[PDB]
């Protein structure tokens, strides 16, 4: 059991990093092709966005 | 189950790599010539 939960931890943390580092991209997006008509093209809208 | 799950990230993984193709293709593009630049020579690019 406590072997099944520091595994439970490790991938929380896991997804906790992940999750910070998704956001870090989420706000890259709203801050750059959302609020802004940027030139990515397919980076977050396909075509020209 | 750790079967199923390999089988999921080995299609998933193939769903991104087929997004990147969808994502390096072209809408339109030009068949490659040998001699191409002119005076260039970018034969080690040339496809043949
Ligand atoms: C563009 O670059 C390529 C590669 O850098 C050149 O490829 C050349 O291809 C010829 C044909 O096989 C090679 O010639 C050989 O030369 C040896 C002596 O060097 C000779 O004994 C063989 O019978 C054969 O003729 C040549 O080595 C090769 N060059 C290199 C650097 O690998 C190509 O010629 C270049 N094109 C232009 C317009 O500069």
């Amino acid at each position: 059991r406590l072997t099944t939960l520091n595994a439970f931890v490790a991938q929380q943390l896991v997804r906790s990093e992940s999750a910070a580092l998704s956001a870090q991209l989420a706000k890259d997006k709203v801050n750059e092709c959302v609020k802004a008509q940027s030139k990515r093209s397919g980076f977050c809208g396909q075509g020209t966005h | 189950k750790i079967n199923q799950a390999l089988h999921g990230a080995n299609l998933r993984q193939d769903d991104s790599v087929r997004n990147l193709f969808a994502s390096v293709k072209s809408s339109q593009s030009s068949p490659i010539i040998p001699g191409f630049g002119g005076d260039f020579n970018l034969t080690l690019l040339e496809p043949v």
